[PDB]
């Protein structure tokens, strides 16, 4: 399992390569290879830990990912469960609460999706104009 | 961009 952390950032390369090319499904796939090498990492470690907590800051933005792949193909249920799992950590990441919201709204939780795009624009200001879009949709479905 | 990857 540690030989492998070395093997972490290539996969995360291939998936991000994949993903802009237009395979997301084949993406999803690396970033699940890579979260999967942090999780046997962080396993040996003691949860709450700085070791532990560094390797779950690596698994963020690599789970992140992963969610938005699911997002394109139309899979919600993971995206809420993972983004909620973020957040319920890290409370400020901007990043889950948009594709969190993303969910909410395409399962048609309109107020859940309101509160999480709330949070987007608390955090991050310039998102304004993507979250006044969003909401917008959502006001359309109403 | 937010639909991007990190």
């Amino acid at each position: 399992a540690e030989e492998k952390a070395k093997a972490v950032p290539l996969i995360h390369q291939e998936g991000n390569r994949l993903y802009r090319e237009g395979h997301v499904k084949e993406a999803a796939a690396k970033y699940y290879d890579a979260i999967a090498c942090l999780k046997n990492l962080q396993m040996k470690e003691q949860p709450g830990s700085p070791e532990w907590i560094q390797l779950d800051q690596q698994i963020t933005p690599l789970l992140l990912n992963y969610c938005q792949c699911k997002l394109v193909v139309e899979e919600y249920y993971e995206v809420l469960d993972h983004c909620s799992s973020i957040l319920n950590k890290y409370d400020d990441n901007v990043k889950a609460y948009f594709k969190r919201g993303k969910a909410h709204a395409a399962v048609w939780n309109a107020q859940e999706a309101q509160a999480d795009f709330a949070k987007v624009l608390e955090l991050d200001p310039a998102l304004a104009p993507v979250v006044s879009r969003e909401l917008q949709a959502l006001e359309a479905r109403i | 961009a937010e639909d991007d990857v990190e």
